[PDB]
């Protein structure tokens, strides 16, 4: 459990390896109900 | 010229993902069926943006 904060966003959870492949330009992911889902490392690029 | 736009002029408002979803943003948009100019170097005015699409072959 981390509180983090990314490029703009910023919250508290825990980070885990992802199985979505995001797009080349996709930073912020969000589920159905407008909430952040998964988050791209600005620096590795994996996705979280 | 003019001719009809039937259903382009769609942007990724963002860079975020969504997955299985319908989600309904307001915003700057072609407006589906509308005119566009055609055109075979004027100037034109670039009121809220300006969509522009070019076929080539050389
Ligand atoms: C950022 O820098 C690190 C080392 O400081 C490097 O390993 C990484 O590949 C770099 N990322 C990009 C996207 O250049
Ligand atoms: C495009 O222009 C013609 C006349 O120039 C007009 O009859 C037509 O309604 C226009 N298209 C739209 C979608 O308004």
């Amino acid at each position: 459990c981390v509180n983090f904060n990314f490029n703009g966003l910023t919250g508290t959870g825990v980070l885990t390896e992802s199985n979505k492949k995001f797009l080349p330009f996709q930073q912020f992911g969000r589920d159905i109900a407008d909430t952040t889902d998964a988050v791209r490392d600005p620096q590795t690029l994996e996705i979280l | 010229a003019y001719t009809n736009s039937f259903t382009r002029g769609v942007y990724y408002p963002d860079k975020v993902f969504r997955s299985s979803v319908l989600h309904s943003t307001q915003d700057l948009f072609l407006p589906f069926f509308s005119n566009v100019t055609w055109f075979h170097n004027p100037v034109l005015p670039f009121n809220d943006g300006v969509y522009f699409a070019s076929t080539e072959k050389s």
